[PDB]
């Protein structure tokens, strides 16, 4: 038998069988220092 | 570094003919957080 197989995406198809795009996100763990992180900023200087 | 490749550098303009018998700090100008097995040092000669 063939491994791959044709999904065949139809719009009349049902919900469980409409197509979903799937992203996964994957985090390294920390073994090299840190190259991706969040925005943070706010405040203002306030002197005096 | 374990973590960091530290890179110091410093210009400086000529005083004599070579190596001049003065004093001069070495600014920092990068610090790459590559952490890579280092023992070898080869340098390059621009052939033109
Ligand atoms: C990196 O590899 C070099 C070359 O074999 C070795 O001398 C050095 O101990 C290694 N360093 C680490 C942290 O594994």
């Amino acid at each position: 038998y063939f491994p791959l197989q044709s999904y065949g995406f139809r719009p009349t198809y049902g919900v469980g069988h409409q197509p979903y795009r799937v992203v996964v996100l994957s985090f390294e763990l920390l073994h090299a220092p840190a190259t991706v992180c969040g925005p943070k900023k706010s405040t203002n200087l306030v002197k005096n | 570094i374990d973590g960091y490749f530290k890179i110091y550098s410093k210009h400086t303009p000529i005083i004599g003919r070579d190596f001049p018998q003065g004093f001069s700090a070495l600014e920092p100008l990068v610090d790459l957080p590559i952490g890579i097995n280092i023992t070898r040092f080869q340098t390059l000669l621009a052939l033109n």
